[PDB]
């Protein structure tokens, strides 16, 4: 039986539990920096397009 | 004529194996999957209205073995219903297995299995971040072109029982009415700015008031009050999105009114994060199933 069509949302508090510091604050900052560095896709959009352009022109 | 039961069977054959074992489908099967799924996407709404119960997953980024871990935990289709939030390809080693299994399940259970579009389901990112190279190494450029056409037709957002809004990225400064989503025509590429860009690119930010600059260099950040106003205005309870690796697989924002889900543990051999999947039961009670990082 399908669920495509075309009450209140709650949290399972016991599930959430079951899943500050100068060391932990440092660990968080390192992660945030790693993540910022990793997400660089915005830098290469133009190049990606120029690559799609000229490979189209091969035909 | 395309044998879906065979394709699923062969893709699932590697279930017990050492991570990284390839499944080699024939070229014509892969493009069979693309052409048939494209049809199903175009035939269903661009803004999905869905009923609970269902499992919601975030980014997977070619981590096929981890996708199999998710189904093991949540139950293989059709034991459970699934909504994925996008970003199936790139970054990982096995984009093709990942997308093929997902597209196969979409074709076999078109009303119990759902895929949204992520920012990596777009040629402007695909060319560069692994998928194209995968396609050209194992098949040819032409196959990548076929996937592009399929991706261009993916739905963009979902509302679960009128209470949970789901998209890959987040809100848009241009999102005033749900009808604005419904109006987007497919097939379509992702524009450099505007509503469709934002839905796939934006991020929540603790330190921002209203709408701010995004470090990605595309789209925006939004603050907690923005999330609060949106839920209030459209009479919703929760925003569910993906798009950013988080350490525990999931992370709350704005007093639990938004949650970020990320389903790839040990993300691309560069992080040691958990992956999470969210379970939504019939009463909309939400719980989290974690894939812990390797030890």
């Amino acid at each position: 039986k399908g669920i495509l069509k075309n009450k209140s949302q709650k949290w399972d508090e016991m599930n959430i539990l079951a899943t500050l510091s100068p060391e932990e604050r440092e660990k968080k900052r390192q992660f945030e920096m790693k993540r910022k560095l990793h997400y660089n896709e915005g830098l290469n959009i133009k190049l990606a397009r120029q690559l799609i352009s000229k490979d189209l022109h091969d035909d | 004529k395309l044998n879906i039961d065979s394709i699923i069977q062969r893709l699932l054959e590697v279930r017990g194996s050492k991570p990284g074992k390839n499944v080699q489908l024939q070229e014509n099967e892969i493009r069979g999957l693309c052409l048939k799924s494209r049809e199903i996407f175009l035939s269903q709404p661009i803004l999905l209205e869905l009923e609970a119960p269902l499992k919601i997953c975030g980014d997977i980024h070619g981590q096929y073995y981890d996708l199999l871990r998710l189904f093991e935990y949540g139950g293989f289709p059709p034991e459970s219903n699934y909504l994925f939030l996008g970003d199936y390809v790139d970054r990982g080693k096995q984009s093709l297995e990942t997308i093929c299994l997902l597209l196969a399940y979409k074709i076999k259970y078109p009303e119990n299995f759902f895929l949204l579009r992520g920012n990596h389901e777009c040629a402007s990112i695909n060319r560069i971040y692994g998928f194209y190279d995968e396609c050209k190494r194992r098949y040819n450029i032409k196959l990548w072109k076929t996937f592009t056409d399929c991706f261009n037709c993916l739905p963009i957002a979902a509302i679960v029982d009128e209470k949970i809004f789901c998209c890959h990225g987040g809100l848009s400064p241009d999102l005033q009415s749900m009808e604005q989503i419904r109006r987007i025509m497919r097939p379509t590429d992702v524009p450099d700015q505007g509503l469709l860009c934002d839905l796939l690119w934006s991020d929540p930010d603790k330190d921002v008031l209203g709408w701010g600059e995004n470090d990605r260099g595309v789209s925006f950040t939004f603050g907690a009050e923005v999330v609060a106003k949106f839920l209030h205005k459209h009479d919703l309870d929760l925003i569910c999105r993906a798009h950013q690796v988080v350490e525990d697989g999931y992370e709350f924002f704005a007093k639990r009114q938004l949650v970020t889900l990320f389903s790839a543990p040990n993300y691309c051999g560069e992080f040691d994060n958990a992956g999470a999947m969210m379970s939504v039961d019939e009463t909309l009670m939400c719980s989290f199933q974690i894939l812990k990082p390797a030890e």
